[PDB]
């Protein structure tokens, strides 16, 4: 009963997170982040990057109910950006474009959340997370 | 940062 009301809120959160992710993934600038890095082409990617992340994996994690707060989701967005900056050199413009897109993907995600997510709803999500940890 | 070979060019 308590659990069922929690479950409605979390469903509303996932709908929102899916909507945000759809907007990021359909933006052409972020196409390179919409699928895992091809570790066969980018043969040194796993040597350098210990936790790969991308928007299709984020979508999977939403559907698996891994995110109980927007901040949990934003941590994975942040990881996408952090990975891109750790991996891509900063000398040629073709590399710089990827780093620029990574930082812009991060800023966009945070800006959409800050602009659109209801702060009271966010706090309720955080309470549901905390409740489940402690029950 | 920038530790990897890169996504472009001949060696990736």
């Amino acid at each position: 009963p308590l659990e069922d009301q929690e479950e409605n809120t979390l469903r509303e959160l996932r709908l929102f997170l899916r909507d945000v992710t759809k907007r990021l993934a359909t933006d052409k600038r972020f196409n390179i982040f919409s699928k895992p890095v091809d570790i066969e082409e980018v043969s040194d990617y796993l040597e350098v990057i210990k936790e790969p992340m991308d928007l299709s994996t984020v979508i999977t994690k939403i559907d698996k109910h891994n995110y109980l707060t927007a901040k949990d989701f934003l941590k994975d967005i942040d990881l996408i950006c952090s990975n891109a900056l750790e991996y891509n050199p900063d000398k040629d413009p073709g590399d710089k474009i990827i780093r620029h897109r990574a930082c812009t993907l991060k800023d966009t995600a945070h800006a959409i959340i800050a602009a659109e997510l209801d702060p009271e709803f966010n706090k309720l999500c955080e309470e549901i997370k905390e409740a489940r940890i402690k029950r | 940062g920038g530790k990897g070979l890169g996504k472009g060019g001949a060696k990736r």
